[PDB]
RNA sequence: AGCUAGUAGGUGGGGUAACGGCUCACCUAGGCGACGAUCCCUAGCUGGUCUGAGAGGAUGACCAGCCACACUGGAACUGAGACACGGUCCAGACUCCUACGGGAGGCAGCAGUGGGGAAUAUUGCACAAUGGGCGCAAGCCUGAUGCAGCCAUGCCGCGUGU
RNA sequence: CCGCAGAAGAAGCACCGGCUAACUCCGUGCCAGCAGCCGCGGUAAUACGGAGGGUGCAAGCGUUAAUCGGAAUUACUGGGCGUAAAGCGCACGCAGGCGGUUUGUUAAGUCAGAUGUGAAAUCCCCGGGCUCAACCUGGGAACUGCAUCUGAUACUGGCAAG
RNA sequence: GGGGCUGAUUCUGGAUUCGACGGGAUUUGCGAAACCCAAGGUGCAUGCCGAGGGGCGGUUGGCCUCGUAAAAAGCCGCAAAAAAUAGUCGC
């Protein structure tokens, strides 16, 4: 189902549809079958209606012993208009990010199930800070030695 | 390995590429052992004509052999066109004098099988005129070309009369074949076509010498698909024969110390260190013709991924054009720029051919290197 | 393999006395020499311990052209022999030949003396060598030959040396380009701008 | 955790260049073993080398002494000196040649080739010096050896400049 | 070795947050990515990629493979067993280990002296020659071992007395 | 060097791929580049030059310029007596 463990630990998904997206026949193929990598995949804003960013490509043996397919190449949304400018004023004001979530199939077309996701808050790190000032003091402090 | 070979008559390259199911086999056998009564896969024959020393190369007339029979067309200095008198011209034919032209073989001379299968004095002529028209529309000489009729397989029978014509067969060949030029001015280079592994030898390479001299012991380098690297010579030889030097211009094996069969394959070149570079793109100007000089119809665009066939081998490439050229139609005589994914040592001036579909494109000439 | 490359900075790094180009121009506190005054110039982040001593290591390599393998081999040898390490050290690094062509005066600096060795500017005993880690011993007497006698090279070197004072175990003669060396050199005669027991601690580790 | 009955010993013969169950016939029923017998796995040993202040630990790269081996195994002869490293016989595998009547072979020697590997050499020159064996001796030969080639594989020194 | 034109023909690698010698910027934004550990990297990375600049070695620099050291972390020199790992559930007892006090006698353990020996090679010390060195070589010591001859009788032990 | 073989989905006998790429039928809610005249006035006007001219020093008969008679002036600037940054901040 490529349920995307982290979205579901981290920020339940809330808001989804079903759309395609657009690809060359280098990394096609195998999403037919199911392989791919699509944790957390940091979708950003694009001109071009939010070209599909952050996943990468699956790594089956479709390489040409040179590269797998593509280090990094474009993937693009599908949406007529209706989320540019309303997705660049959620990123902006609201803290709802949408990320890839899932690959379902028509049998034919690798659906992109892009999921918003609301941006969950980074643990306090007001301990490590600290730890890591005390490091440098520690280090700096070390001038009285001969 | 155990002949002292003496380099008189210099040597002169000929190859039959007649037609299929034909007799080219049986032709070259059958010169061969009346050359050597009355005188004392690519088949590499040998032959000491009193005029010059001559190696046959009986090439496969298959066309799915086409790839090595490029480089056995261009290895070779005259064509010999086997075919049989009861049935004339061939598609199989046209498609060898086609290739021929192509890679630019000079001299060719044209032999009738079955002659004595035929109980008549006008069919002959018939289709002798035939193939000579053929070759006179296909931009080949005319009435300045010794045609030789006669029988393929009678002449390893007993007889006389069909001796006495295949050695005068053999003497208008190196008649009508003279002196080569040979181009033993620069430093040595040597491309690669063929690798035997001798048990208590090592690896030799075999390949017509495109310039230059190879003394035994001297140091070469390797430079080719994926690889550069250094190596040293330990017995010239030919044709299982011992030599002392290796002039340009004759298909010889040279015995390479440290070589790895995997590693060492087809499509790279011999060279004296420090001469050519591989190089994976470069900039070319290309020859093609509007419609009737083998490139396609329809004005095909950009990302074409033809093969460009060199001295050795092929490989597909990419082709882009400078601006000012919004299609790239049949009819280009302008200058592009060529990437290939294998690197092959070139030079300025290297003439390729660009190939597709199993049919020639076109033409193209090295102008400059990109690497 | 000499070293070769930037000297003020090399000088700089450190800070200190270690010696300076033969030729002079300017060579003072300008506006940033050693200890760059003007919103900046931290000169020392005052390292806890072996750092001092790796200092030490480096500005006594680099003053006196020696690689850190062959250092380390007269440390052991130092080691090995009796007394103290450090002088041993020490006594070994001016007998060096390069370092005794420079005390004697025919090297401007360090490097030209080294140069010089390597050039065949220096003979032994009446022997040429050519190599500047040639260990003099005591009692003898090192020359210059004729070739080496018309080098505005060496008239520099030798117009340069008189301005410095004068060692306890050379004695030169400028108009034979000869001279004599007699003793052993020992700390107390040794400039007194460095540590020696740092150091054996750094490769006693 | 038991092993061994030619196994422990003695009496005589034979055998060995010499002692001796080495072997034979008889008799005695012992011998070895908890300090590890018997059996399994692994392993060339030593002088030495590395790491260590030391006792210790690892290992046997180069070189030297000794042992064993020469496709696997068995056996004997010549020869003072072998169960023989470029002597002989035979069983087995492999390879090669044959006229299909029948024969040859064992690079763990110098090189060199195929395979393995992270990975390692030229099918050189010379008896010029030492040594080796043969010979009145000059003199023969020696892949021992010495020199040469490649590799920065390790140590040392010099140089790219003042 | 002598002459010949000209520096003219000859420098790279690793690292730069603490261990450890070395600081700034740009871009990505738990992503891409570094690493031996601690540990980084969630818009401001001296830690990631690049750039600038510094440091450590240098025709050699880094990763990996194996031994020892730090590991007193198999500890005899030189650990511990109530709560961290560790006193058998308890008792008897053989082989085994040790053993109260005094005398005599044995020389076994132990100590001393002397001899031969510990191949050469190698470590080390004093010197010498290769431009010093690497390398080679002379002499010396050492190789703490082993066996033999004679003494010592305090201690452990054999024997005889208490 | 050649032969066979795998290069999606039931060898797809159709996907607007709702959004990607040159641009487009249809009506227009648009002005010259989506689509022409100059239907309100306005001649100092449709419409052309070999060409000749500033404040210290040069000039691309002109990116300045004339209704082309030969004149009213732009672009570079610090080198000299110039406004040289009165030579190097004697500025
Ligand atoms: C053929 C592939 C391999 C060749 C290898 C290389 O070719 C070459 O690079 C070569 C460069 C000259 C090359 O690229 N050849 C490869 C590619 C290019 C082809 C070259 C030459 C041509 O010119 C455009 C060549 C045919 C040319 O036409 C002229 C006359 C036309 C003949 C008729 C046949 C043709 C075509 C034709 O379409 C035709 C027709 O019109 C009527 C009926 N039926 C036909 O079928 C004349 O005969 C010239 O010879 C060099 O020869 C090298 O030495 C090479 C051997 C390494
Ligand atoms: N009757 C006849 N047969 C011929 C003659 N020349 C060749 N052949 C036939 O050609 C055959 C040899 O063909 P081959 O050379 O092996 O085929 P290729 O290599 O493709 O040309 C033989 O079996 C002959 O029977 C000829 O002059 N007369
Ligand atoms: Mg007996
Ligand atoms: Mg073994
Ligand atoms: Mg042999
Ligand atoms: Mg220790
Ligand atoms: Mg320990
Ligand atoms: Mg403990
Ligand atoms: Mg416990
Ligand atoms: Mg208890
Ligand atoms: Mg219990």
């Amino acid at each position: 189902i490529a349920l995307n463990k982290r979205a579901r630990h981290e920020y339940f998904i809330e808001e989804e549809f079903e759309a395609g997206l657009a690809l060359q026949g280098w990394e096609v193929k195998s999403l037919r079958a199911g392989k791919a990598n699509i944790s957390d995949s940091y979708v950003l804003l694009r001109d071009g209606e939010a070209f599909l960013f952050g996943a990468n490509i699956t790594p089956m043996a479709v390489a040409s012993t040179h590269v797998v397919c593509d280090p990094t190449r474009t993937r693009k949304l599908l949406l007529n208009q209706r989320e540019l400018d309303s997705l660049y004023g959620r990123v902006n004001r609201e803290g709802y990010t949408v990320v890839a979530l899932s690959l379902y199939w028509k049998n034919a077309w690798c659906k992109v199930k892009i999921g918003v996701a609301k941006g969950k808050k980074q643990h306090d790190k007001r301990s490590d800070i600290k730890e890591r000032e005390w490091q440098v003091d520690k280090a700096r402090i070390m001038k009285n030695a001969h | 390995s155990k002949e002292k070979f003496e380099r008189t008559k210099p040597h002169v390259n000929v190859g039959t590429i007649g037609h299929v199911d034909h007799g080219k086999t049986t032709l070259t056998a059958a010169i061969t052992t009346v050359l050597a009564k009355t005188y004392g896969n690519t088949s590499h024959v040998e032959y000491d004509t009193p005029t010059r020393h001559y190696a046959h190369v009986d090439c496969p007339g298959h066309a799915d052999y086409v790839k090595n029979m490029i480089t056995g067309a261009a290895q070779m200095d005259g064509a010999i066109l086997v075919v049989a008198a009861t049935d004339g011209p061939m598609p199989q034919t046209r498609e060898h004098i086609l290739l021929g032209r192509q890679v630019g073989v000079p001299y060719i001379i044209v032999f009738l099988n079955k002659c004595d299968m035929v109980d008549d004095e006008e069919l002959l002529e018939l289709v002798e005129m035939e193939v000579r028209e053929l070759l006179s529309q296909y931009d080949f000489p005319g009435d300045d070309t010794p045609i030789v009729r006669g029988s393929a397989l009678k002449a390893l029978e007993g007889d006389a009369e069909w001796e006495a014509k295949i050695l005068e067969l053999a003497g208008f060949l190196d008649s009508y074949i003279p002196e080569p030029e040979r181009a033993i001015d620069k430093p040595f280079l040597l491309p690669i076509e063929d690798v035997f592994s001798i048990s208590g030898r090592g690896t030799v390479v075999t390949g017509r010498v495109e310039r230059g001299i190879i003394k035994v012991g001297e140091e070469v380098e390797i430079v080719g698909i994926k690889e550069t690297q250094k190596s040293t010579c330990t017995g010239v030889e030919m044709f299982r024969k011992l030599l002392d030097e290796g002039r340009a211009g004759e298909n010889v094996g040279v015995l390479l110390r440290g070589i790895k069969r995997e590693e060492i394959e087809r499509g790279q070149v011999l060279a004296k260190p420090g001469t050519i570079k591989p190089h994976t793109k470069f900039e070319s100007e290309v020859y093609i013709l509007s419609k009737d000089e083998g490139g396609r119809h329809t004005p095909f665009f950009k990302g074409y991924r033809p093969q460009f066939y060199f001295r050795t081998t092929d490989v597909t490439g990419t082709i882009e054009l400078p601006e000012g050229v919004e299609m790239v139609m049949p009819g280009d005589n302008i200058k592009m720029v060529v990437t290939l994914i294998h690197p092959i040592a070139m030079d300025d001036g290297l003439r390729f051919a660009i190939r597709e579909g199993g049919r020639t494109v076109g033409a193209g000439v090295v102008a400059k290197v990109l690497s | 393999a000499r070293y070769l490359g930037p000297k003020l900075k090399l000088s700089r790094r450190e800070g200190t006395d270690l010696f300076l180009k033969s030729g002079v121009r300017a060579i003072d506190t300008k506006c940033k020499i050693e200890q760059a005054p003007g919103q900046h110039g931290a000169r020392k982040p005052r390292l806890s311990d072996y750092g001092v001593q790796l200092r030490e290591k480096q500005k006594v390599r680099r003053i006196y052209g020696v690689l850190e393998r062959q250092f380390r081999n007269y440390y052991k040898e130092a080691a090995r022999l009796k007394g103290n390490t450090g002088e041993n050290l020490l006594a070994l690094l001016e007998g060096r030949l390069d370092n005794v062509v420079y005390r004697m005066g025919f090297g401007a600096t360090r490097a030209e003396a080294r140069q010089l060795v390597s050039h065949k500017a220096i003979m032994v005993n009446g022997r040429v060598v050519n190599i500047a880690s040639y260990q003099v011993s005591p009692n003898d007497v090192v020359s210059i030959r004729e070739k080496a006698k018309k080098q505005s090279r060496v008239k520099a070197a030798l117009e340069l040396a008189e301005q410095r004072e004068k060692p306890t175990w050379l004695e030169v003669d400028a108009g034979k380009m000869e001279g004599t060396f007699k003793r052993k050199p020992e700390r107390s005669d040794l400039s007194a701008d460095i540590n020696e027991h740092l150091i054996v601690e750094l490769y006693s580790k």
